């Protein structure tokens, strides 16, 4: 099964937080610009068709077991000119309120704790050419999942990260049977100093620095029918920990872990690449991929199929995804569902993700 | 009382020209 | 009318005029940590080592198929 997974701090940053991208196999770096294009590619916020947008996304966890354990997302975007846009997103994972109770006269006042984990980011995107755009984002991450007891300190752990994204969208190009469109995107994510959960520099965790590279094509038929096919590749920019042994039995493992944990995040970004005696094929096992197809009718109905494949050596997240989207007047509703194909139980199995966006303001034409 | 590809390309060219002229 | 209390790594269920049939305690990972089909409104001693896990989910099945859900912190 999973041999040597990459250990990163705040892994909740890697979870898809909107139903549209979830229904497309957890990919958004090269899909069409939308209100959720902050976790995936902020650079396409400059390609938005509506001036302003707001969005609320709900991803429940352990639906059969309990309520209120969920990852929510609130996104807002405002493109001021036809070339630039500002965006701000907030992701919040929570277990809900938990009451701390001893029997102790059960009418007694009780303390409610809400262990949570949130990220708040703001991005600026600017169109360089008519077909290309770039974006820079700044994110603050806070983790408060611990509950204060005796001999347990529940101080929150915080960190900062930066995001560099690029998005290319071509104009409509006529072909023999259809007039499609081309899209490409890259996104370097979560570049920042290590997060210390125990507030000690010796015990710090890498931020989940990530690289997404994707490309997509739009088959446009009849001016009312669209088929967007997108492919995304993802690589974690965190060094892989040592495994069984990389030449005193436990001494070698201890020394290897000591040298691995004493690696800077900046240097770790480059150490993620290579670090193997083999070639590109041996390094291909650290690349996750996803393929998505989205059929769109009258820009008002959307039907999404997706496939996400991690290498079973790390993570073991392999699944198919179903998605649907509707647009009434200015309100868009997305629903997504997951069919797992992995041996390890997916925490988002048998779960319906919900998304709801409001679009308002001026309308921009698409080049 | 007063060759679909070529048509699609002509429509795209007309749309581009109209969108360029309208804003300026 | 239902209460779950944890004093020293011991779980204590309290139901007013309702008698329970089954109790199940799950982790945040969803793993079943404890299960008892012979609930007698009594206490429960789950294994104290849980590898840094504090939040637990208690599912109680009563006489009828009604299920009571409570999130607790294991202290
Ligand atoms: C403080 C925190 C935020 C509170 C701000 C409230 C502002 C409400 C904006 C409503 C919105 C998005 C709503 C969806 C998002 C909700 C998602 C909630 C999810 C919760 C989980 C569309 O909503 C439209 O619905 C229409 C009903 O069909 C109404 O049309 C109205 O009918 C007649 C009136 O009766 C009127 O004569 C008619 O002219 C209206 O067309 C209006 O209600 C509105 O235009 C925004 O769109 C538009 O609204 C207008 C103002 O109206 C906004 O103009 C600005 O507003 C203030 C700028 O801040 C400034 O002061 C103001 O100077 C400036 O002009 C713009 O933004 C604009 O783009």
């Amino acid at each position: 099964d999973i041999e040597r997974p990459i250990t990163t701090g705040v892994p909740f940053l890697l979870v898809a937080a909107d139903a549209r991208a979830a229904g497309l196999g957890d990919q958004g770096v090269a899909t069409s610009s939308d209100v959720f294009s902050q976790q995936w590619n902020p650079a396409k916020y400059a390609f938005a068709e509506d001036a302003q947008g707001l969005s609320i996304s709900y991803t429940p966890y352990l639906t059969d077991l309990a309520n209120d354990i969920s990852l929510g997302q609130v996104t807002y975007y405002n493109k001021i000119n036809d070339r630039s846009a500002f965006a701000g997103s907030f992701r919040y994972f929570g277990f809900g309120g938990i009451e701390l109770r001893q029997t102790g006269d059960p009418n007694e006042p009780t303390r409610e704790v809400n262990p949570n984990e949130f990220a708040l980011d703001g991005s600026y995107s600017l169109k360089l050419s008519e077909t290309f755009s770039m974006a820079v984002a700044a994110r603050y991450i806070r983790s408060n999942l611990k509950v204060a007891t005796e001999e347990i300190d529940a101080s929150a752990a915080g960190s900062f990260a930066v995001d560099v994204a690029g998005f290319y969208q071509s104009e409509e190009i006529a072909y023999s049977d259809f007039n499609g469109r081309w899209r490409a995107g890259f996104n370097i994510q979560n570049l920042g100093p290590k997060i210390s959960y125990d507030h000690d520099d010796l015990s710090a965790n890498f931020l989940p620095a990530n690289l997404r590279v994707g490309g997509g094509f739009d088959f446009i038929f009849d001016d009312y029918n669209k088929l967007g096919v997108s492919l995304e590749l993802t690589k974690l920019l965190v060094p892989t920990p040592p495994g069984p042994g990389t030449p005193s039995q436990s001494q070698a493992d201890e020394a290897n872990y000591k040298k691995y944990k004493d690696i800077g995040w900046v240097s770790g970004i480059f150490k993620s690449f290579g670090d193997a005696p083999g070639g590109f094929s041996e390094e291909l096992k650290e690349i996750t991929y996803s393929a998505a197809a989205e059929y769109m009718y009258q820009d008002a109905f959307a039907m999404r199929l997706g496939y996400y494949h991690e290498s079973p050596m790390k993570g073991a997240k392999q699944f198919f995804s179903l998605g649907a989207g509707f647009k009434y007047s200015m309100i868009k509703v997305d629903v997504s569902y997951l069919f797992s194909a992995s041996k390890v139980k997916n925490p988002l199995e048998n779960t319906l993700r919900f998304s709801l966006t409001f679009n308002f303001g001026d309308k921009y034409e698409t080049y | 009382n007063r060759p679909a590809m070529a048509d699609r390309q002509k429509a795209l060219d007309e749309r581009r020209a109209a969108r360029e002229k309208l804003i300026e | 009318s239902f209460y779950v209390s944890v004093k020293d790594k011991t779980i204590k269920l309290n139901s007013t005029e309702d008698v329970m049939r089954e109790v199940s305690i799950f982790d945040i990972s969803g793993k079943l940590l404890y299960n008892n089909k012979k609930v007698e409104n009594t206490e429960f001693q789950v294994s104290n080592f849980q590898s840094g896990n504090q939040v637990l989910i208690v599912k109680v099945t009563l006489d009828n198929g009604n299920i009571i859900t409570k999130k607790i912190v294991f202290n």
